């Protein structure tokens, strides 16, 4: 019993790590989205004058 | 077919390119629990010893 | 000649729009990175270890 | 002839906005196939088991 105890406890553990690990690569993905549109509205700068 | 063909045909001269230190056939279960103990994202010197 | 001179101002008040947009989009680049470089914080740590 | 000629670069700056954006696009896709293809990681699988 004590071995399933511990055994669920670790899973939560690690569950917890990976869930954070795939919300930082979607950071990462929005991150890299907001550098494109500011880079975009820098080129149409360019063909507004 | 032929990637897998040449898969197998490879391990025997060039191993190396398959060997994974994370797992092997016959790990010890005491290897096991050491890898879900560092499991997470943030690994602390101290965590590790 | 003072019609196609508004027209000049038109396309001045369009640039000021674009610059707004453009003030918007670099806030969410500079929000995202933060979040991306901080990661996982010493709350979420803690509770992990 | 040279309000003319602006009007072909004003086509180029479009053009060169295109790219920009493209290249923000590309992006997105190679990180949503790179995420599909690795699909669960090796953390996420050490947990279930």
């Amino acid at each position: 019993s004590l071995s399933a105890t511990a055994s669920q406890y670790s899973a939560d553990k690690i569950s917890r790590s990976e869930a954070y690990r795939r919300r930082r690569q979607e950071w990462e993905i929005q991150r890299d989205n907001a550098d494109g549109e500011v880079k975009q509205m820098d080129a149409q700068l360019e063909s507004l004058k | 077919r032929y990637s897998t063909w040449g898969g197998v045909s490879r391990l025997v001269y060039y191993p190396e390119n398959y060997i994974d230190p994370t797992q092997r056939i016959g790990q010890t279960r005491m290897m096991d629990e050491l890898l879900e103990n560092i499991s997470q994202s943030k690994l602390s010197r101290d965590t590790v010893e | 000649i003072r019609i196609q001179q508004r027209t000049v101002d038109e396309v001045d008040a369009d640039i000021a729009v674009l610059a707004e947009s453009r003030r918007s989009a670099q806030n969410r680049l500079e929000k995202y990175q933060q979040l991306y470089d901080e990661d996982i914080n010493h709350g979420e740590q803690r509770a992990m270890s």
